[PDB]
C-alpha cells in the first residue's frame, strides 16, 4: 500500500506514529499511542483518510504539509528553528500532547530531521553531529536549498538519462559559506554522493 | 522503523536513517546508484 | 521542465581545474584543442546533441588516427565519418568514443596550451574529466565512521581521521574535476595509493600532483570513495580502527569503514 508508519519516543516515553505518502515521501497524519484521535494535514491525500486511523475520531489542521504552509502557522522560518536532540525530544512531546500552540513548529523540526535527512546524505551528516557534540543548530542556505530543490534534482536527474548526464536546468545549491554553486549535470559529488533518495517522476533507464 | 531517544546517539541516528531508506528506496529502480522511491510498500 | 533533454551547452573542465579549449578560436576543420584558464569565451563552450556528437563553433569534435593521428579535432560533421564523431561520458569522468575502446581523451602535459590527445586508459588524472558549467573545485570535509574528519598530517605528507574542527586548515580539501583530492592549503599535493601495504592493502597518502591513476577518485551513490573503473577499489578506514591511523584501498564492500559524506 502506500503509507509508511514510522514511530518516534522521547525521553519520557511517549510515542507517536507518523504515516507518510510514499509516493510524494511528505507526512500526512500523525497519532499519538493509546489515544483515539488522530491529525491529518488538510492537504493529505483522500485516500489517507479513508485508510489510516479508521478506528480514532480524525481531525484536519488548519495547515498543510508544505514548509511554506507550516512556516506560515509557526510564525518564522527553518532558518530560525533550531535542530537538535533535544529540539526533537521537545518536539515529539509536543505532538503527543497535541499542543496547537507547537504544532506547526514541532513538525518543522521532526520533518526537517527524519525526512529530510533521509533524502540527503548532507542533512543525515549535519544532524548526526548534532547527536555527537548534543548541540544545537540552525540550517543556513546550504541545508534549505537542498529541501527547497529535491523534486527538481530528482526531476534533472531522470532528465539526464537522455543526454549524457546533463540537467536539463540549472539547480542552484549554496554551500556551508553561502556561496552559489549552480549545478548543471550530475557530475558534481554533491548531487551524485548527496541524495540518497528520488522521487519519481518519468519513467526512464541507464 | 522506531527512533527511541533515550537509547540514541549519531549511531543509532544513522542506522535509523539507513531503515528509512532501505524500506522506501526501490530495491530494482535505480538511476547512477540512486533508488527511486517505491511505488508500494 | 521535461523527461526529455534535446540538447545541453556546457564547459568541460579536468587537468588542473583546466577548461577545454579550441586553440585560438579557429574553425579550420581540423583545428586543435587545448587545456587553457577557463573563462567565458565562446570557444570554451561545448555543446551536447541526441547524436552523441559534442560541438564548439559549430563544428564537432573528431579522432582519426589516419586524419589527425592520434590528436584531437574540430571538424565539419558531415564532411567526415560518424564513427569519428561519436562520444561517451562516464560517471567516472571518462570521455571516450564507443568505436576506440581502448582510448580517452586526455592531456599529457599539466601545462597551459597542451594539445590534448586520445592515449590508451589508464584511468588516469591526467584522463577525468567533469562536464558541467561550475569549473571551480569544491571545497570541504571529508567525513568518515564515526563522524571523524580526514586530516592531513605531518605537515602534509600523511592523512588519517582525527576529530572534527570546524575551520581547522588541515582537514580541508579540494576536489578537483580530474578527479584528484588536493590538501586546500597545497595545491600541488594530491591524495595518493601508494605501493607501500597494510594487511597486503595499499595505503593512503599524499604525494605530488603527477596526473597517474592512482590520484584520481570518484565519489559514487554508494558513499564509497572509488578507483574508477570495473576493477574497483574504495578507500577504506582499516580494521574499521581509527586509532590505527591507516587508510588502504580495498575490494569494496559498503560497510561503514568505507562510507564517507562530503561536508560542504
Ligand atoms: C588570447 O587567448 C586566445 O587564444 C588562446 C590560445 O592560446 C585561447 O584559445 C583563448 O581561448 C583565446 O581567447
Ligand atoms: C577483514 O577485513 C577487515 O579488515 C580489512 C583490513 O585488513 C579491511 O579494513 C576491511 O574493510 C575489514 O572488514
Amino acid at each position: 500500500n502506500r503509507f509508511y508508519l514510522l514511530t518516534l519516543t522521547s525521553n519520557k516515553d511517549e510515542s507517536i506514529t507518523l504515516a507518510i505518502d510514499v509516493e510524494d515521501m511528505v507526512a500526512v497524519a500523525y497519532q499519538p499511542a493509546g489515544s483515539h484521535e488522530s491529525y491529518f494535514f488538510l492537504n493529505a491525500p483522500q485516500l489517507a483518510f479513508h485508510t489510516l486511523f479508521t478506528d480514532t475520531h480524525q481531525n484536519v489542521l488548519n495547515f498543510d504539509n508544505t514548509f511554506k504552509s507550516l512556516e506560515n502557522a509557526a510564525g518564522t522560518t527553518r532558518q530560525t528553528i533550531v535542530l537538535g536532540v533535544d529540539p526533537l525530544d521537545f518536539a515529539i512531546s509536543n505532538l503527543f500532547n497535541a499542543d496547537p500552540k507547537l504544532l506547526p513548529l514541532s513538525f518543522l523540526v521532526i520533518i526537517q530531521m527524519v525526512l529530510e535527512a533521509s533524502k540527503f546524505r548532507f542533512i543525515e551528516q549535519s544532524v548526526a553531529y548534532s547527536f555527537k557534540n548534543e548541540k544545537t543548530f540552525i540550517p543556513d542556505l546550504a541545508i534549505v536549498s537542498l529541501e527547497d530543490n529535491w523534486s527538481e534534482i530528482s526531476l534533472q536527474i531522470q532528465a539526464s538519462t537522455s543526454l549524457q548526464g546533463l540537467f536539463g536546468s540549472v539547480v542552484e545549491l549554496y554551500n556551508s559559506n553561502n556561496e552559489l554553486i549552480e549545478v548543471d549535470s550530475i557530475y558534481y559529488p554533491i548531487i551524485l554522493a548527496n541524495v540518497a533518495l528520488q522521487l519519481y517522476h518519468c519513467q526512464v533507464s541507464t | 522503523a522506531n527512533l527511541r531517544l533515550s537509547e540514541a546517539n549519531s549511531g543509532t541516528y544513522k542506522t535509523f536513517i539507513g531503515r528509512v531508506r532501505e524500506e522506501l528506496g526501490s530495491e530494482t529502480y535505480r538511476l547512477y546508484g540512486i533508488p527511486v522511491l517505491k511505488h508500494s510498500l | 521542465n521535461e523527461c526529455i533533454v534535446e540538447t545541453r551547452t556546457t564547459r568541460i573542465s579536468g587537468r588542473d581545474a583546466l577548461c577545454v579549449d579550441v586553440a585560438g578560436a579557429l574553425t579550420s576543420d581540423g583545428s586543435r584543442l587545448i587545456l587553457y584558464p577557463c573563462g567565458q569565451q565562446v570557444n570554451q563552450k561545448w555543446t551536447f546533441h541526441s547524436d552523441g556528437t559534442v560541438r564548439s563553433l559549430g563544428k564537432c569534435l573528431a579522432t582519426n588516427n589516419s586524419k589527425f593521428g592520434n590528436l584531437v579535432v574540430i571538424y565539419d560533421c558531415s564532411k567526415l565519418a560518424a564513427e569519428d564523431i561519436s562520444w561517451d561520458v562516464s560517471v567516472g569522468g571518462t570521455i571516450m568514443n564507443p568505436n576506440y575502446e581502448d582510448l580517452a581523451l586526455t592531456s599529457n602535459k599539466a601545462t597551459r596550451s597542451t594539445n590534448l590527445t586520445m592515449e590508451v586508459n589508464t584511468y588516469s588524472a591526467s584522463q577525468g574529466w567533469r562536464v558541467g558549467n561550475y569549473v571551480q573545485p569544491i571545497i570541504g570535509s571529508i567525513v568518515g565512521l564515526d563522524d571523524m574528519c580526514l586530516e592531513a598530517t605531518d605537515g602534509n605528507t600523511n592523512m588519517w581521521l582525527e576529530e572534527c574542527v570546524p575551520n581547522k586548515r588541515e582537514q580541508s580539501w579540494a576536489l578537483y574535476s580530474d578527479g584528484t583530492i588536493r590538501v586546500d592549503d597545497n595545491r600541488e599535493l594530491c591524495v595518493t595509493a601508494s605501493s607501500s601495504t597494510y594487511d597486503n592493502w595499499k595505503v593512503i597518502t599524499i604525494l605530488n600532483c603527477d596526473g597517474s591513476n592512482n590520484q584520481r577518485w570518484v565519489f559514487l551513490a554508494d558513499g564509497s570513495i572509488s578507483t574508477p573503473g570495473n576493477q574497483r577499489l574504495a578507500m577504506d578506514v582499516a580494521r574499521s580502527d581509527v586509532d590505527l591511523k591507516k587508510i588502504i584501498l580495498h575490494r569494496p564492500h559498503g560497510d561503514l569503514n568505507q562510507q564517507w559524506v562530503l561536508f560542504y
